[PDB]
RNA sequence: AGAACGAAAGUCGGAGGUUCGAAGACGAUCAGAUACCGUCGUAGUUCCGACCAUAAACGAUGCCGACUGGCGAUGCGGCGGCGUUAUUCCCAUGACCCGCCGGGCAGCUUCCGGGAAACCAAAGUCUUUGGGUUCCGGGGGGAGUAUGGUUGCAAAGCUGAAAC
RNA sequence: UUACGGCGGU
């Protein structure tokens, strides 16, 4: 009984970094989450991962290095609109210069600030710092 | 005075208020 | 270690093998199965050597990085490694804390006995936790020639050799001494230290007056 | 700290471990640094140079100083590499 | 007129390690209180925030004991929080402070965006909990001030620290512990990762082996 | 635990209007029962005769008479 | 507070157990609460043995046991002595307690 | 109702151990050196100083109490630094290993360079303990 | 919403009646004993059937799912094995011995971490706050009572206020 | 074996 995939994989990281492992295995993948780690990758908390590709859901294999603090998530994921970015850039996020918001929009996979940057808004996803 | 000894002297109670409901209909 | 001066030298090899030091207890912790080579029929898990020699040699890397020669606080509270712990720093020139250890003494500076080193190494960690969890305070990396029996707490160079029988301490101690002079100038890597492992073994009750003076009928009497 | 000017308008720069990678705090009373001591490659004798670790408090505690030290050093030029 | 015992102490009587700022990062037990007092002498101001009378119950009569709670500080961040108990007050008052100089910490002053001078706020939204009392310090905006309780808004004007909001949880008039909390957040601006201090820490010599001249040069 | 989901808020508005009851103050103000209670019924001031000077002794660390009227 | 990890009595995964009853004060207990005590005591009291084994119509006889299985309620074994008042950080022992058989 | 106080077990300690070779196993000796030695008040507590030194003059002159005096630590070192035989208990090149240890040093590649006879240790497995009190 | 099962006591009918024993009858001890203790003893403890849904029904811890220390040990399977021991003078399974793997009641340890602390490998992953979903609680008394509903042969249960 | 009580505010 899995009601999310994208809530446990950004909770078993969550769990591995502050015991603090080179490598965690998030064990159900998909295109919703390589698309995910892959803005946590391109902006640079975490390092190469493999995906162990099989012919059911895949496996994913972190490399870790210990600059990520947490990562959780907003399992309802709600829509937000552009003026409503900003009411949650300080409910969730420590302070504006660093962490990610990072939302699917119709453009894409973005964090709040390439949201920001050319005109869309979409479905909150999740959130790191 | 215990809380099980409140009960059934309050159930000793409870029955005899409702028969004097009973009396005057 | 990786040299060919600092090579296994077979020689100590077959002292390795004669003084235990592959002879465990019969229990690994879960941080030192990386240590072993397997088990015995007989429940006793043996040390691959090459395991324990390239910590002893890495050990002594962190010996001679201490600048000062009298401040590596050598300890020990078992009995055996009690006459091993007092000449191994007549032999490097340190400080010997052999015994019962005065809890008190790395952090409560008024009293005379306080002592604030930069190194210390242990015999067991387990059964000498005392200097350990007070070297939780003053921030100083320790050394203990552990066993597959202790647990690996406050240690950060643990040797994995043998720490119970008498003989397996001495060698382990005479191998460090002849090792952290040899890292330095003292002995000069072909001349061999001709210092003999008998001079660090734990001593046997007073049948010794009785002994020594029956192989000397010959020279006094 | 990389002001707006640009200049280091700061404390001091805060350590890092070499195995956990997290800050080591101004007291964080448990945190080594240790010195390992290389030797030339000719006579295994002690040159001048050294190399440094760092191991902190927390992950001291936790049981894996030599576990850390063991690993972090075999991939940097100490002993064995295989 | 004074003499030290032990060796961080023994090496600045001659003035020989400068400006706390390292010893805090290689992270030493400071001992006595004349180090804190060597450096940041003449930059404190030793105000206190409670007096309360704690006792215990004995064969006869009530052991009255007295407590004294104070905040020592610059105006640049180096702040600390002393706890004492003795039987007389005074006595209390004075060797608390000689126990507040003694747990002192520095903190990290940050931006809340737009870097444009010098820094004025927490680096991010920090915790500090002390049994149930939990003080988060949240950044704010340029020319807001420090916005809290009074007892943390005599440290927060004790940090230096110009614009702060603070908010509570708990029961906050358990005096003491609302004044250790706040204290749990303002010791951990260096312990919380801020992701542009991601570089190699260049591992320089320590004081304990390149101070080993003087260590028994004149002294031993 | 709670009930979270992006189409819920029946669920949580229905399970809200009958747990603001069971504090005193949302009770005693929208019930209607407790502005019969009190005998200004929506007021603070309102006039009466006196009828007997009428005294009550005062609780326990005390003991004087406190003097009253019955309006 | 709760005094003890196990609730007192030494069941997990039951609902119900077995009631007896107590030797003395013949009170119901469940079976895993009750302290029992076995015992295996020589039936003659063997300083009597001496003055019957003259009396004895062998030589070499087995002199029997006797096998009574004491198991006591909580209330009547404190009042015995044969458990006692423990303390808080020598509670957590399941050892019995040393023999010296001599 | 004998035993006597700690100021005088601490007085008389730092006597013995400071003036042993002055002293000797009887009592009107040591009556008369701590008369001399040691600033003493009254006679009463003087010789009950005395009585523990020849109780303990008739106990340091057999074993090592805590008696540091140079004497008897100037004689450990025929015993922890002496005894340096003439032949180890390590090096006679006659010992006996195991089947898995000669393994062990074949990785090692000293078996070759080692005469090492092996016995195959006992077999059964009879190790751990039987389990349960009695 | 609604369903099934639900200790003991209770009611009702018929067998049943050994032991124990509400009530009650005495005998004691007591200032006074309608109680602790003793003999007697009804209803009941027993069965078959038809009821009531209440318990400290307690793990005082809702169900499901994942992740995160170890160590010896345990039960039901399965795997691989020195051997011993069983018709067996040989096998195939049995027993003990040494391991590992899955599920399960549990345990000892641990500045993982949490907490008001007792203490929890969950009460951990929670101000660094959102895996789903169900119920329930808002100072204490009044009170799980007054009433209305509905259920039951009855006892009462379910739903359940306010003044003060 | 038996063994009851202790006015109110300080
Ligand atoms: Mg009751
Ligand atoms: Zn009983």
């Amino acid at each position: 009984v899995r009601m999310n995939v994208l809530a446990d994989a950004l909770k078993s990281i969550n769990n591995a970094e502050k015991r603090g492992k080179r490598q965690v295995l998030i064990r159900p993948c998909s295109k919703v989450i390589v698309r995910f780690l892959t803005v946590m990758m391109k902006h640079g908390y975490i390092g190469e991962f493999e995906i162990i590709d099989d012919h059911r859901a895949g496996k994913i294999v972190v490399n870790l290095t210990g600059r990520l603090n947490k990562c959780g998530v907003i399992s309802p994921r709600f829509d937000v609109q552009l003026k409503d970015l900003e009411k949650w850039q300080n409910n969730l996020l420590p302070s504006r210069q660093f962490g990610f918001i990072v939302l699917t929009t119709s453009a894409g996979i973005m964090d709040h600030e390439e949201a920001r940057r050319k005109h869309t808004g979409g479905k909150i996803l999740g959130f790191f710092f | 005075m215990r809380a099980k000894w409140r009960k059934k002297r309050m159930r000793r109670l409870k029955r005899k208020r409702r028969k004097m409901r009973q009396r005057s209909k | 270690g990786a040299l060919d001066v600092l090579q296994m030298k077979e020689e100590d090899v077959l002292k390795f093998l004669a003084a235990g030091t592959h002879l465990g207890g019969t229990n690994l912790d879960f941080q030192m199965e990386q240590y072993i080579y397997k088990r015995k029929s007989d429940g006793i898990y043996i040390i691959n050597l090459k395991r324990t020699w390239e910590k002893l040699l890495l050990a002594a890397r962190a010996i001679v990085a201490i600048e000062n020669p009298a401040d590596v606080s050598v300890i020990s509270s078992r009995n055996t490694g009690q006459r091993a712990v007092l000449k191994f720093a007549a032999a490097t020139g340190a400080t010997p804390i052999a015994g019962r250890f005065t809890p008190g003494t790395f952090t409560n500076q008024i009293q005379a006995a306080f002592r604030e080193p930069r190194l210390l190494v242990v015999t067991d960690p387990r059964a000498d936790h005392q200097p350990l969890t007070e070297a939780s305070y003053v921030n100083l990396p320790t050394i203990a020639l552990c066993n597959t029996d202790s647990p690996l707490r406050y240690v950060d160079i643990a040797i994995p050799c043998n720490n119970k029988g008498a003989h397996s301490v001495g060698l382990m101690w005479w191998m460090l001494a002849r090792e952290v002079l040899r890292m330095r100038g003292t002995i000069s890597r072909e001349h061999p230290w001709e210092v003999m492992p008998d001079l660090y073994f734990y001593r046997d009750p007073e049948e010794i007056e009785k002994e020594e003076q029956a192989a000397a009928e010959k020279a006094v009497t | 700290m990389q002001n707006d000017a640009g200049e280091f308008v700061d404390l001091y720069v805060p350590r890092k471990c070499s195995a956990s990678n997290r800050i080591i705090g101004a007291k964080d009373h448990a945190s080594i640094q240790m010195n390992v001591a290389e030797v030339d490659k000719v006579t295994g004798r002690f040159n001048g140079q050294f190399k440094t670790y760092a191991i902190c408090g927390a992950i001291r505690r936790m049981g894996e100083s030599d576990d850390s030290i063991l690993r972090l050093a075999k991939a940097d030029g100490i002993v064995s590499k295989n | 007129e004074w003499m030290p015992v032990t060796k961080l102490g023994r090496l600045v009587k001659d003035m020989k390690i400068k400006s706390l700022e390292e010893i805090y990062l290689f992270s030493l037990p400071i001992k006595e209180s004349e180090i804190i007092d060597f450096f940041l002498g003449a930059s404190l101001k030793d105000e206190v925030l409670k007096i309360m009378p704690v006792q215990k119950q004995t064969r006869a009569g009530q052991r009255t004991r007295f407590k004294a709670f104070v905040a020592i500080g610059d105006y640049n961040g180096h702040v600390g929080l002393g706890v004492k108990c003795s039987k007389e007050v005074a006595t209390a008052i004075r060797g608390a402070i000689i126990l507040a100089k003694l747990s002192i910490v520095p903190v990290r002053r940050g931006y809340w965006g737009n870097k444009i001078g010098k820094p004025h706020t927490v680096p991010c939204k920090v915790t500090g909990r002390c049994g149930s009392v939990l003080v988060r310090l949240i950044p704010a905006p340029r020319g807001t001030g420090i916005v809290s309780a009074p007892v943390p808004k005599k440290l927060l004007m004790m940090a230096g620290i110009d614009d702060c909001y603070t908010s509570a949880r708990g029961c906050t008039a358990t005096l003491g512990n609302f004044a250790k909390a706040t204290f749990d957040a303002i010791s951990k601006t260096y312990s919380y990762l801020t992701p542009d201090l991601w570089k190699e820490t260049v591992f320089t010599k320590s004081p304990y082996q390149e101070f080993t001249d003087h260590l028994v040069k004149t002294h031993t | 635990g709670k009930c979270r989901g992006l189409r819920t808020a029946r669920k949580l508005r229905s399970h809200r209007r009958d747990q603001k009851w069971h504090d005193k103050q949302y009770k005693k103000a929208h019930l209607g029962t407790a502005l019969k209670a009190n005998p200004f019924g929506g007021a603070s001031h309102a006039k009466g005769i006196v009828l007997e000077k009428v005294g009550v002794e005062a609780k326990q660390p005390n003991s004087a008479i406190r003097k009253c009227v019955r309006v | 507070t709760k005094k003890r990890r196990n609730n007192g009595r030494a069941k997990k995964g039951r609902g119900h157990v077995q009631p007896i009853r107590c030797t003395n004060c013949a009170r119901c207990v469940p079976k895993d609460k009750a302290i029992k005590k076995f015992v295996i005591r020589n039936i003659v009291e063997a300083a009597a043995v001496r003055d019957i084994s003259e009396a004895s119509v062998f030589d070499a006889y087995v002199l029997p046991k006797l096998y009574v299985k004491l198991h006591y309620c909580v209330s009547c074994a404190i009042h015995s002595k044969v458990v006692r008042n423990r303390s808080r950080e020598a509670r957590k022992d399941r050892t019995p307690p040393p023999r010296f058989r001599p | 109702g004998r035993v006597r106080t700690k100021t005088v077990k601490k007085a008389a300690r730092v006597i013995i151990e400071k003036y042993y070779t002055r002293l000797g196993n009887d009592f009107h000796t040591n009556k008369r050196v701590c008369e001399e030695i040691a600033i003493i008040p009254s006679k009463k507590l003087r010789n009950k100083i005395a009585g523990y030194v020849t109780h303990l003059m008739k106990r340091i002159q057999r074993g090592p109490v805590r008696g540091i005096s140079i004497k008897l630590q100037e004689e450990e070192r025929e015993r922890r630094d002496n005894y340096v035989p003439e032949v180890s208990a390590l090096d006679q090149e006659i010992i006996e290993v195991d089947p898995d240890t000669k393994e062990m040093l074949k990785l090692l590649d000293f078996g070759s360079l080692s005469n090492l006879q092996v016995t195959q240790p006992t077999v059964g497995m009879n190790f751990k303990t039987p389990r349960g009190p009695v």
